């Protein structure tokens, strides 16, 4: 049985950690809504 | 049970201890999160219960008590925040400028952080704190890290 819990309020943080890069990948989808890199 | 606008976890007790399974979005009375999360099943706010209103398996997303609220979409230039909720772990803010999944449907953003996968759900906010998007539906690159999609839903 699943329950849900508050954790916080959604706003922006001004000066927040910056991180991660961002890459270009060319992806397919399939039917189960799985993601898979296409080579 | 509580209605408050914000973000929440989604926990489970069927297995050892209480375990976190995803996290979600709570905005105009309609709880969001994604499909992989709670497979549709029916959750608990205290001692109030929550149905679900509308899912999808393909698109990874499932809303509760209403359609799908979430309509803000990202620029495709500016930053954006990850307010990550990790399990056992306070709600954080990752700011990062996204990625592109490039599909034969056409482009997504894609945020390049890692997270525990009871992580999945946590939203994903432009400049103004609107919700573009939940983080926790992706794909796993050529070295190792996870790239996830900003995935968003259509506000009927
Ligand atoms: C399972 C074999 O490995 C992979 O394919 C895989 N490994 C890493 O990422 C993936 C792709 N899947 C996800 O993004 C995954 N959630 C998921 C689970 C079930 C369904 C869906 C999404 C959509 N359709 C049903 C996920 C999210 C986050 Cl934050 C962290 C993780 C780590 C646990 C690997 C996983």
């Amino acid at each position: 049985d699943m329950y849900i819990e508050r954790a916080g309020d959604i706003t922006w943080e001004k000066d927040a950690e910056v991180t991660g890069n961002s890459p270009r990948l060319d992806v397919a989808l399939d039917e189960s809504g799985d993601f898979s890199l296409v080579e | 049970g509580e209605t408050t606008d914000g973000v929440y976890r989604v926990m489970t007790r069927r297995l050892l201890g209480s375990t976190q399974v995803g996290v979600g979005v709570m905005q105009e009375g309609v709880f969001h999160t994604m499909w992989h999360v709670t497979k549709g099943a029916a959750l608990r706010s205290g001692e109030g219960r929550l149905d679900p209103y509308w899912g999808d398996v393909k698109q990874d997303l499932v809303s509760y008590c209403g359609p799908w609220k979430l309509d803000a979409a990202w620029d495709g230039l500016s930053e954006v925040q990850l307010l990550a909720v990790p399990p056992g772990e306070r709600a954080k803010n990752i700011q990062t400028l996204p990625g592109i999944f490039k599909t034969k449907d056409g482009d997504i953003g894609a945020v390049a952080l890692d997270y525990p996968a009871g992580t999945s759900g946590s939203p994903i906010l432009d400049k103004c704190g609107r919700v573009i998007g939940l983080y926790g539906n992706g794909v796993v690159i050529k070295n190792g890290s996870y790239v996830s999609a900003i995935t968003q839903g259509k506000r009927e």
